[PDB]
């Protein structure tokens, strides 16, 4: 979102932090920055 | 003076200020559209001065 | 210079031109 | 529901509800396993950075520098400022490196 994919290997960056789980395929187009769902709003949000 | 050169460390709705690193992240059609915030600005607080 | 317009020189005041870097110049 | 339903019953539902996980199950409800790694990008020098090479320090010359990410063009001397140890770069009147 906030960068390329391709011009990140030569980047230097503060903190880097990674979050693991396992959904389904109906909500992988919910892990988005501002939705809303059952996996959204009261599992996982990400900000806008 | 001042205030021309205090303004140009604003954003004008951008990602960043910083031109180097707008380049140094996004590729070139969205970095067009990062930077052309920037010049308005930039053309506006000249004007202005 | 007289000692009036010495008076004068001195009570004008006339790193912050260190930050003219940018694009700008004072000319003489 | 306004009754204090203690204990599983009617209208008061467990928080935890796990779906059936089935290697022939249905597409579009089938598993799928997310990584999300975020990041905090600044113009102030960084903490982990890329695989790159660490070259050498040249002083008194036009140069182009990186430091930590933190990029740009100029000369580089040595200065007699008073950092604490904590703080890692300075930055004089109106925000300028």
């Amino acid at each position: 979102y906030g960068v390329s994919p391709t011009k990140l290997n030569d980047l230097c960056f503060t903190n880097v932090y990674a979050d693991s789980f396992v959904i389904k395929g109906n909500e992988v187009s919910q892990i988005a920055p501002g939705q809303t769902g059952n996996i959204a709003d009261y599992n996982y949000k990400l900000p806008d | 003076l001042n205030t021309l050169v205090k303004q140009l460390s604003s954003k004008f709705g951008a990602i960043s200020s910083v031109l180097n690193d707008i380049l140094s992240r996004l590729d070139p059609p969205e970095a067009e559209v990062q930077i052309d915030r920037l010049i308005t600005g930039r053309l506006q607080s000249l004007q202005t001065y | 210079r007289s000692p009036i317009e010495d008076l004068l020189f001195n009570k004008v005041t006339l790193l912050i031109c260190a930050q003219k870097f940018n694009g700008l110049t004072v000319l003489p | 529901g306004n009754k204090p339903c203690k204990g599983k019953g009617p209208n008061c539902y467990f928080p935890l509800q796990s779906y059936g996980f089935r290697p022939t199950y249905g597409v579009g409800h089938q598993p799928y396993r997310v990584v999300v790694l975020s990041f905090e990008l600044l113009h102030a020098p960084a903490t982990v950075c890329g695989p790159k090479k660490s070259t050498n320090l040249v002083k008194n010359k036009c140069v182009n520098f990186n430091f930590n990410g933190l990029t740009g063009t100029g000369v580089l001397t040595k200065s007699n400022k008073k950092f604490l140890p904590f703080q890692q770069f300075g930055r004089d009147i109106v925000d300028t490196t």
